[PDB]
């Protein structure tokens, strides 16, 4: 039907928090996915940028 | 459900679910095959009467 990209940048030490059922700032502050979440996840580093 | 994420609460109240409606189920049948035998046994009293 539709494609929702979402995109942001944060630190690679809270990537496993971006995931259906999980907890943390990002996961309560910050972003929250619903637990039957359907779709993709994609990450990648870019300290150089 | 008070000391655990929905996540985990819902396996194990899945868990629960299937083995008390596994339960009820057993115990249906138990009833109408006891009530055939009953049923059994009210024809024939009526056959006397």
């Amino acid at each position: 039907t539709n494609v929702y990209a979402d995109s942001f940048v944060i630190r690679g030490d809270e990537v496993r928090q971006i995931a259906p059922g999980q907890t943390g700032k990002i996961a309560d502050y910050n972003y929250k996915l619903p637990d039957d979440f359907t779709g993709c996840v994609i990450a990648w580093n870019s300290n150089n940028l | 459900l008070s000391r655990l994420d929905p996540p985990e609460a819902e396996v194990q109240i899945d868990r629960l679910i299937t083995g008390r409606l596994q339960s009820l189920q057993t115990y249906v049948t138990q009833q109408l095959i006891r009530a055939a035998e009953i049923r059994a046994s009210a024809n024939l009293a009526a056959t006397k009467m």
